[PDB]
């Protein structure tokens, strides 16, 4: 369903993300693959938590 | 002396033009049942920007 996020986003009108504490116990935060090259090395979607 | 009389065909004439048009704007009006959902309560998207 791209069609119906890409219209909501777009009458949203903010791209404001507001980033919280989630607790991701047993699990390793942040990753990366090469596809993604975000600055020097590996990156990752900035407002994705990968596990 | 100096008198007043108003003509009854004329005056008729017109209020006949009157009441013939007053007859075609409030005709007929459309009967409509079961339609389509207007206001909404979440978002929805594709289906619900066209409604
Ligand atoms: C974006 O979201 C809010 C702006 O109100 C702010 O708290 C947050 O730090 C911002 N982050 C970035 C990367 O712009």
């Amino acid at each position: 369903d791209y069609a119906s996020l890409r219209s909501l986003v777009a009458s949203s009108g903010t791209l404001e993300f507001i980033t919280e504490g989630f607790t991701w116990t047993g699990v390793t935060q942040n990753g990366g693959s090469n596809a993604c090259k975000r600055g020097p090395g590996s990156g990752f979607f900035s407002r994705l938590n990968w596990l | 002396g100096t008198g007043q009389a108003a003509d009854l065909k004329s005056t008729q004439a017109a209020i006949d033009q009157i009441n013939g048009k007053l007859n075609r704007v409030i005709e007929k009006t459309n009967e409509k049942f079961h339609q389509i959902e207007k206001e909404f309560s979440e978002v929805e998207g594709r289906i619900q920007d066209l409604e």
